[PDB]
């Protein structure tokens, strides 16, 4: 999980 | 200790760099 | 660690627009602005877990986004929890800034404190423009109520006070934040209660339920994160 968003 | 003075400028640098990507 | 050091800069090369200039004028700099170390929250007994939430993610904040494109604490989600919890006493005393994640294992070794209150990860999967997107958030439950602690690029996408009256109505309103900038909610992924033991031999079920949000509908999907409530009380 890397966007964040 | 020649490890801490190192890691403060290296974290001084973290966020000066975070700074300007933002 | 020299190696993930010039691995950090040279990556930054690449992706700001001017980035040989940017690392430059950063590591030949003499004088910088020296960065105070965030104090770890301790509380109490007698603030109210409430308080003590908005301390936690004001902590948290105080880390900052990483916006440096590279992450200073891997994470394998497969570790027990008493490694992650290692790993977050670490985060604590190197202070560098973090990403969502990061901010999950964050959230539980500051609450680890307070077994009145239920923890659990929430993360989506959001479609845009032909992409996916990940986001994980910490669900907390307190006397009833749920909220959310984590950390995000969007305000709306991380802190919820422990407010709403169901896990519905608190998923619903990621969803609605979502749809604010067109991001359509795809999947919602949610875990079991995470034990307060620091020192537990036993992984974090980051999948208990899957949903997909559009297979499913509005109301087999509330009675979908009714059902995951419900066996967090188990």
């Amino acid at each position: 999980e890397g966007e964040c968003y | 200790s020649a490890q801490q003075e190192l890691k403060q400028r290296q974290r001084a640098e973290i966020y000066a760099l975070n700074r300007v990507m933002t | 660690d020299e190696a993930t050091w010039e691995r950090m800069w040279k990556h930054v090369a690449k992706i700001h627009p001017d980035g040989e200039k940017v690392a430059q004028r950063i590591r030949g700099a003499t004088d910088l602005p020296k960065i105070p170390i965030p104090s770890v929250p301790t509380f109490q007994p007698s603030t109210p877990v409430p308080e003590r939430l908005e301390a936690v993610q004001r902590y948290i904040r105080e880390l900052q986004y990483n916006h440096t494109g590279t992450q200073f604490f891997e994470i394998k989600k497969s570790r027990p929890l008493t490694g992650l919890m290692d790993l977050a006493k670490e985060m604590t005393k190197e202070a560098l800034p973090i990403k969502c994640l990061e901010a999950v294992i964050l959230g539980i070794y500051l609450t680890n404190s307070m077994p009145t209150l239920e923890r659990f990860p929430i993360s989506f999967k959001t479609y845009f423009s032909g992409n996916y997107f990940r986001h994980i958030v910490l669900g907390v439950n307190f006397a009833g109520r749920y909220g959310a602690l984590g950390m995000s690029r969007r305000e709306d996408l991380m802190y919820k006070p422990p407010a709403f009256r169901t896990l519905s109505e608190l998923v619903l309103d990621f969803e609605a934040a979502y749809g604010r900038c067109w991001h359509v909610l795809k999947k919602v992924k949610l875990g079991q209660s995470v034990s307060h033991d620091p020192h537990s031999v036993e992984q974090i079920e980051w999948k208990h339920s899957v949903l997909d949000v559009e297979r499913l509908g509005r109301d087999d999907f509330r009675k979908e994160l009714e059902r995951h409530a419900r066996d967090m009380r188990l």
